[PDB]
């Protein structure tokens, strides 16, 4: 069986450009899906006989990929997740012991899963220093029973496997936003078997594709909160609007086909608030282009401030608001995106200082980058540390190693540079 | 207080004056100091020229931060005095 | 015609790959809306002539589709302005928040990001213009260093540039070089020949200046 594992190591080796060539995918399907018409049912083809035919299989086929993308994704970034995690919890309780100490209830949420799953064998899937759980009887078991902490511790295929930390496992894949989202995609895609103009809503996918439209999306959701103040103003308002015209001024509220039948005006609390709701929530030209005025009567001053107050209150205030609630923010994290790029070329990522010390050099910053601190060579240094045998290593990453061991991390500097602390 | 008594007729000079700072080849800054043609200058006063070095200018203060400063401005140098090359055919 | 127009085309664009997603994020919108409103709201799209006459509402998905490219692109008053309603019938505490989802959404949040991708872009290379003017009046665009240390004497900073670097001085310098002969060359100029022969360049100021460098 093993072509099947090597060709789904195909299926995430091209994992980017199947997504996007099936977003292009279900995009055509959605400019074409702009032909349906019913007689009931029927489709308004064009010219070529074979579009809606290509789509019965289309719609599958951009289902095949969906199907397709979603295995890979367990091929891709789940263990990646997983080892995520698991870094996570172990490193948790590598220094802190939440567990043997700080534990959470369904408050402290995550943990509320991850109680569970540390008292399978298999816990440590993937962190290759997977004995982690012996180090910590060596060190939180001391406090307490030394096997009290390991009383909280320590075909074939089908058999084997091990059990609890599978369920906890799949519900780490719950956890991921992109797990969600490939899964409501999916669910779609099969709903494209049921229906495929509900189908359509594949396209959505175009949100992640790229960044700046989880920019966009960005813009609107990191502050929601005062999202709430505005809905609710609006909501206070058109209340406070609203309950004075079903007192006060009833009688403006027609719009009965012009001439003295009755009419749809007011009729009710609920209905006269979401007619303004409709209208007045929207407005532009505001609830004083559809009320029934001059008008010309009892009342009119006060009608008429009374749409002023609208005027002024809701019509700009608080689309307004609402409006600059966004779009500072968009410019906030767009500020923060160039702004990457920014201290990147100034303090340094790594020492700080700032750029302008070693500016001093000409073109001499990035030499204090790629060709000193660059920053990816401490990583290669990592795995460089890790394939190395204890007994190879240098004294000095050896400490280091040690370091790593402890993750204090100090030994980056603080931010004073070789050739800057001496010449 | 002798440049003072030599200063009497200097000024006549300055028009035709170029100084600039140099940093050599030794690490100091030179004040040097160089001849400006005449005929050059004239030609510098009007056409793509003051303006282009609004351009210039501005063709480097959009990234002039950068050390190509140095650099950029070696071409606008060169490209001006291609354009006297031009300005003396009119 | 002329910086001040040329501006104008250059907000347009210097960050319009910004702006790819803008008309699709609207198309986004706009597919969205109008197959549920092909299936679950056709009956309210009429722009009959007011009396039960046959006409032109949605009629196929194109046409439903350019309809609210047309005019819910636009909008303004909104779909809402001319879907046929209330309505008053069934689906519609849904059509109205249809409605609204078509405003909060577009109204709003569309459209404004589509003008702010371009107010604070015409915000910003016109910030430079000033920019240039100010770094010229700031940091000096030769040395660097900046106008502050040599403020230091009165008004003297342009001395530091008008009558010390002057920048533009520089380039006559050249054509001194050019025109001299390399027998007649003094020392100093000389390998600045070279260094022009060479292109390094740095025999400009890393930003230390002579008078700065001493008294
Ligand atoms: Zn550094
Ligand atoms: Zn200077």
């Amino acid at each position: 069986e093993v072509q099947r594992v090597k060709f789904l190591n195909y299926l995430s080796r091209n994992f980017y450009t199947l997504r996007f060539l099936a977003l292009f995918l279900a995009f055509a399907i959605n400019f074409i899906l702009l032909f349906y018409k019913v007689s009931v049912y029927y489709f308004l083809e064009e010219s070529t006989g074979y579009m809606e035919p290509a789509l019965w299989c289309l719609s599958l086929l951009h289902t095949l990929v969906a199907f397709l993308c979603i295995i890979g994704y367990n091929c891709l970034k789940v263990p990646l997740v997983i080892f995520k995690r698991e870094k996570e919890l172990a490193r948790k309780l590598e220094f802190d012991g939440l567990y043997i100490t700080e534990q959470p209830g369904d408050d402290d949420v995550k943990g509320q899963w991850d109680r569970l799953v540390l008292n399978t064998p298999s816990f440590p899937s993937n962190y290759w220093d997977k004995f982690v759980k012996r180090k910590v009887l060596d060190k939180h078991g001391d406090i307490f029973g030394r096997e009290r902490i390991a009383e909280l511790l320590g075909l074939t295929w089908l058999m084997s496997i091990d059990v609890k930390y599978q369920i906890w496992k799949f519900g780490v894949i719950f956890t991921d936003n992109s797990f969600l989202y490939l899964g409501w995609y999916m669910v779609m895609s099969l709903l494209g078997h049921y229906n495929n103009f509900f189908f359509a809503a594949h396209l959505l996918d175009i949100a992640m594709g790229v960044k700046t439209l989880r920019t966009i999306l960005s813009s609107v959701t990191h502050n929601g909160k005062q999202l709430v103040m505005t809905v609710g103003l609006l909501a206070v308002v058109v209340y406070l609007y609203t309950v004075v015209a079903f007192n006060f001024f009833r009688k403006f509220y027609n719009k009965s086909e012009d001439e003295d039948e009755p009419d749809m005006k007011c009729d009710d609390m609920m209905t006269c608030y979401l007619f303004h709701m409709y209208v007045g929530v929207r407005a532009g030209g505001g609830i004083g282009d559809e009320i029934e005025d001059p008008a010309g009567d009892e009342y009119e001053l006060y009608r008429v401030v009374f749409d002023i107050t609208f005027f002024f209150f809701v019509i700009v205030i608080l689309l307004a608001i609402i409006q600059g609630l966004i779009i500072d923010a968009f410019g906030e994290l767009r500020d923060q995106q160039e702004q990457v790029k920014e201290d990147m070329e100034t303090k340094c990522f790594i020492c700080g200082i700032g750029s302008d010390y070693f500016d001093t050099t000409p073109h001499g910053f990035e030499t204090h980058t790629l060709e000193e601190h660059n920053l990816a060579n401490y990583m290669f240094f990592l795995m460089y540390l890790i394939n190395k045998d204890e007994t190879e290593h240098t004294g000095q990453e050896s400490y280091v190693w040690k370091m790593y061991q402890e993750r204090c991390w100090d030994f980056f500097p603080a931010g004073d540079c070789f050739r800057k602390q001496y010449e | 207080n002798f440049l003072e008594l030599a200063e009497s007729i200097l000024e006549y000079f300055r028009p035709y004056l170029g100084r600039i700072e140099i940093m050599g080849a030794s690490r100091r800054i030179e004040r040097i100091y160089f001849e400006i043609s005449e005929t050059n200058r004239a030609q510098w006063e009007m056409p793509q020229v003051k303006e282009s070095k609004r351009q210039f200018i501005f063709d480097v203060v959009n990234e002039g931060g950068e050390a190509e400063k140095m650099e950029l401005f070696v071409s606008f140098c060169e490209d001006t005095i291609f354009e006297m090359q031009i300005a003396a055919q009119i």
